DNA sequence: TGCCCCCCCTTCGGTGCTTTGCACCGAAGGGGGGG
């Protein structure tokens, strides 16, 4: 049926008119399945005829649904939804299954030809004109519009779920001790209630509900576990994903790569340890979707692991709200961090990971710090609150990152766990300069228009060295500069540069980078014992400075 | 009563800005406290098909109990007209920084008093987030005067004008400066006779619909240089570096006669002397820092900015600027919260102080560079916000060449 | 040959800097998943 509830007004973008785009040709099998559709439609008023005053058209064709032996009609709106209004969608997130709670009595609910079961607003349904083509050369085919939300339109998902929202309240306000998670057209409906009063209430919700037009076939109707729930199983003391084939094959091209990957991530959130950094490494510099692909060594190696890990089976537990949430974190290597979230010991929520790397150059503590801070987000998302954090990295580790960088920074409440790699600074430069330590004075110029640049340094022993470089920047002779003072030093020195911003740099104690040449300063900064840095302005004549300047140039 | 005609500034459409995630006691609140406003007409329940949309969070003070409801307007109030452009802007007293003491008092609820223009409502409009995102978001829009829309102070004007002409002809002495939603009162009264006519003023105010500052004590720090009996090469480079870059700053300061104490390439350790030119250049740039700047005034026509520098033992340094290197203010903000632990806590209240003394002393909070990454600060300020008005910022990471400020 | 949402990984293009490349950021392209 067609809902009585109010229609929602909706406008094209100013200036703009409706679409005018001729229909293309369909299979017979198809043409059948919507004149079915569309007679039957029409029937039951979702759809009128109309004809050559209205002036719009726009194309349509249909797929097989997942259930088989039913068609979805889908019109290609692709024109009308550039020209028609923005709007503000709510659909804000994506329910999970760690976020739910035990219920001793449980329903999973589905409306019938949803879309179909709300009207469209009246002024507009005449830029929603299409045709059914019945074969393209017997007949030139019938125009109709639509009453009803069509699939395909930009704005019928935000539309509906405004609707279902309405026509939800009166029985949320009046059950507010039963849970409806409400995704779309499907009703999750949860309650401590014996059974017996369960389906009394759920009898209730489904009649309010066909009051409003909204079916509930009784196909879709579940009643016993295990429920099947956004792609999940809902058993009555855990839940699992729907299960996940990832693709096996001779040859990969790009394409495939990006697949696997995806079920990969979408693995992450209940089997942990998952990694995908040398998988996706493959995608990068390549310039074509079927481009074949081969593996690297480092990509067969963590296709094996993952595999291994998704051979077993797994499970999640519900959220108690009467219990902390607890988070711990491991460290992977090359930028990778996986974690967990749970209320009793090894009995996961969830898990996922993190590897994103933001800057050019980090390091571990930053990450970890970031890895917290998107696990702290999911949590609100999910659940409202923040966990409690087990972390591996000590805290005089913390406490000396935290009084030596220069930016604000924090972790809440956690506890030290002992599971190595342990997150740790790899170096730290001295507060002050070292007595006995040679004294390095580096620079480095560079041609602007030229890219030829000289690196070099002068010495308070009398050492002194300019090596030529060609295609190079200024900054890059600045950070080859201290590059030689590190390489030809002991293992304590003190630097002198003049460069601001190679100073930035190293003195935020980074240990990666995606510049082979930070990166070689990483590995020398990493060996040595002790290392004072230092800053003063250049051209100004200051004694080394001057002199090592005069000699880049 | 009649509206007021309200536009955007031309071609700039309403606020598009995605709600965040929220605690549950912060949903809560914003679902108790919405449906009263509902129920009380101040605002409506909209669908999808309002484009337009504009954060909302809560904030609870450690004094006060209650939960605040707080819009995040600064998307719109940038694309709404000026209405110092139609003449009802909030002059600014300057006397209100000379007070003993000023207390600040939350006049928002005032505004539901007065209708919003029906053509503007709809860029007024908000989203309640869900728990485990168990619903879509509950969309509502005003059709009174909104809490930290900029254009509510200027509409509400000409009546809250009148509503204090009795309490400021009964007390001319006292000073009442209006920002957005706040009443900034000042006196010169004993430290709590003073409070109790912020309770009269209170009481007359309740007839119709935080904690006390103290200006004269808000003194600046300059720039200073270190005391030794003796000095390393390193001292000297550091210092040299640090009055080459506030001669930018200030006029008349040199290094030439301490630079030349370095020639030669020496070891960073060695004690160098100090010549008797190099105390006469050294003793008088201590003075040149010790007074402020001369030809430094305040443009109400442009922005403030402030820039702010951890230190470390809990103290911030910063300074409040219009035109880089001409500092109207600078000082240096410390905590007492207890532990010295939470940089993000201390950096948050140092925003609030900072942005309450350039509302008392010139009537418009500044444009925050905050040194912070932008997704650490998004993760936790709200946990520590107080005030009814958010100022704009952005982040930096500026290390630090010269510790310029200490 | 459709629509809306969330997630991750990669690429690209805009912005500001007392710059001449560099680092940051948001959008857009692919993938996963949901209805
Ligand atoms: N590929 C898809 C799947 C779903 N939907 C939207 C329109 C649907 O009406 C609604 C609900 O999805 P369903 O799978 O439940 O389809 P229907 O409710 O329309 O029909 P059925 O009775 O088979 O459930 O979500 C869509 O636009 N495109
Ligand atoms: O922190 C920046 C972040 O906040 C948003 C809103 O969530 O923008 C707000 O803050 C900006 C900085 O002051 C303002 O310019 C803007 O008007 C305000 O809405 C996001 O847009 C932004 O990513
Ligand atoms: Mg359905």
């Amino acid at each position: 049926p067609i809902s009585p509830i109010e229609t929602v007004p909706v406008k094209l973008k100013p200036g703009m008119d409706g679409p005018k785009v001729k229909q293309w040709p369909l299979t017979e099998e198809k043409i059948k399945a919507l004149v079915e559709i569309c007679t039957e439609m029409e029937k039951e008023g979702k759809i009128s005829k109309i004809g050559p005053e209205n002036p719009y058209n726009t194309p349509v064709f249909a797929i097989k649904k997942k259930d088989s032996t039913k068609w979805r009609k889908l019109v290609d709106f692709r024109e009308l939804n550039k020209r028609t209004q923005d709007f503000w969608e709510v659909q804000l997130g994506i329910p999970h299954p760690a976020g739910l709670k035990q219920k001793k009595s449980v329903t999973v609910l589905d409306v019938g030809d949803a879309f179909y079961s709300v009207p469209l607003d009246k002024d507009f349904r005449k830029y929603t004109a299409f045709t059914i083509p019945s074969i393209n050369n017997e007949t030139p085919g019938i125009r109709y519009q639509y009453n009803v939300l069509p699939m395909g339109w930009k704005g019928s998902p935000a539309i509906f779920q405004s609707s279902m929202t309405k026509i939800l309240e009166p029985f949320r306000k009046q059950n507010p001790d039963i849970v409806i998670y409400q995704y779309m057209d499907d009703l999750y409906v949860g309650s401590d209630l014996e059974i017996g009063q369960h389906r009394t209430k759920i009898e209730e919700l489904r009649q309010h509900l066909l009051r409003w037009g909204f079916t509930t076939p009784d196909k879709k109707h579940q009643k016993e576990p295990p429920f099947l729930w956004m792609g999940y199983e809902l058993h009555p003391d855990k839940w699992t994903v729907q299960p996940i084939v990832l693709p096996e094959k001779d040859s990969w091209t790009v394409n495939d790569i990006q697949k696997l990957v995806g079920k990969l991530n979408w693995a992450s959130q209940i089997y942990a340890g998952i990694k995908v950094r040398q998988l996706s490494k493959l995608l990068r510099g390549t310039k074509a979707l079927t481009e074949v692909v081969p593996l690297t060594e480092e990509a067969e190696l963590e296709l094996a692991e993952n595999r291994e890990i998704l051979k077993e089976p797994v499970h999640g537990v519900y959220y108690d709200p009467s219990k902390d949430l607890i988070a711990e974190i491991q460290k992977q290597g090359q930028g990778q961090w996986t974690y967990q979230i749970y209320q009793e010991p090894f009995k996961n929520l969830k898990t996922g990971k993190y590897a994103r790397m933001k800057g050019a150059h980090t390091n571990d503590v930053k990450q970890l710090t970031e890895a917290v801070q998107k696990i702290a987000t999911e949590s609100i998302v999910i659940w409202g609150k923040t966990p409690k954090f087990k972390l591996p990295i000590q805290k005089e580790t913390w406490e000396a990152w935290w009084t030596e960088y220069w930016q604000a920074t924090w972790i809440p409440e956690w506890e030290f766990v002992n599971t190595p790699p342990l997150v740790k600074l790899w170096y730290q430069l001295e507060k002050e300069p070292i007595i006995g330590a040679e004294t390095f004075y580096v620079d480095g110029a560079a041609n602007r228009e030229t890219k030829l640049g000289k690196a070099g340094y002068v010495t308070d022993r009398g050492r002194q060295k300019v090596v030529p470089l060609t295609d190079t920047t200024n900054q890059k002779t600045e950070l080859q500069a201290i590059h030689l003072a590190l390489q030809d030093s002991g293992l304590e020195v003190n630097i002198v540069t003049d460069s601001q911003y190679a100073l930035g740099i190293i003195q935020a104690q980074p240990d990666k980078s995606e510049s082979e040449l930070v990166s070689q300063i990483i590995e020398q900064l990493i060996k040595k014992e002790k290392v004072y840095l230092a800053w003063v302005p250049a051209h100004k004549g200051i004694g080394g400075n001057e002199q090592v300047d005069k000699l880049v140039s | 009563i009649e509206t007021v005609p309200v536009k955007l500034k031309p071609g700039m459409d309403g606020p598009k800005v995605k709600q965040w995630p929220l605690t549950e006691e912060k949903i809560k609140a914003l679902v108790e406290i919405c449906t009263e406003m509902e129920k009380e007409g101040k605002i409506s329940k909209i669908g999808p098909e309002n484009p337009y949309n504009t954060p909302v969070f809560a904030i609870k003070k450690k004094d006060s109990t209650k939960w605040r409801k707080l819009v995040d307007f600064r998307e719109l109030n940038k694309r709404t007209q000026d209405f110092w452009e139609v003449q009802l802007g909030i002059p600014h007293p300057a006397g209100l920084k000379q007070k003993k003491s000023v207390t600040v008092l939350d006049v928002g609820d005032a505004y539901f008093s007065v209708p919003l223009d029906k053509d503007f409502r709809k860029y007024t409009a908000f989203t309640i987030p869900s728990i485990n995102n168990e619903t879509p978001g509950i969309r509502y829009q005003y059709n009174v005067l909104p809490q930290g829309w900029k254009g509510s102070p200027a509409i509400f004007q000409s009546s809250m004008t009148k509503i204090l002409e009795p309490f400021r002809k009964q007390n001319p002495d006292i000073v009442i400066y209006q920002y957005m939603d706040d009443l900034y009162v000042g006196s010169d009264l004993e430290i709590g006779q003073h409070r109790t006519k912020i309770e009269e003023l209170r009481q007359h105010l309740l007839r119709w619909g935080g904690y006390e500052l103290h200006p004269d004590k808000w003194t600046v720090q300059p720039i200073v240089l270190p005391e030794k009996d003796s000095w390393t090469v390193n001292d000297i480079q550091k210092l040299v570096g640090k009055l080459n870059w506030a001669s930018q700053i200030y006029a008349g300061i040199k290094v030439r006669q301490l630079s030349k104490l370095l020639r030669g390439t020496k070891a960073l350790t060695e004690v160098v002397p100090l010549t008797e030119e190099a105390e006469l250049e050294l003793a008088e740039n201590r003075e040149i820092l010790k007074e402020p700047v001369h030809g430094v005034y305040y443009d109400p026509s442009k922005d403030l900015i402030a820039e702010i520098q951890k230190q470390g033992q809990g103290q911030w340094t910063y300074q409040i600027y219009q035109e880089p290197f001409k500092n109207l203010k600078t000082g240096k903000y410390a905590r007492m919260k207890g532990a010295h632990t939470n940089d993000v806590k201390q950096l948050t209240e140092a925003v609030q102080k900072i942005a309450t003394e350039s509302i008392v002393i010139w009537g418009k909070t500044p444009k925050f560079k905050l040194p912070i990454q932008k997704e650490t600060w998004e993760a936790w300020w709200t946990e520590y916000w107080q005030a009814t008005w958010i100022p704009e910022w952005e982040f930096v990471n500026t290390p630090p060449l010269v510790k310029l400020w200490y």
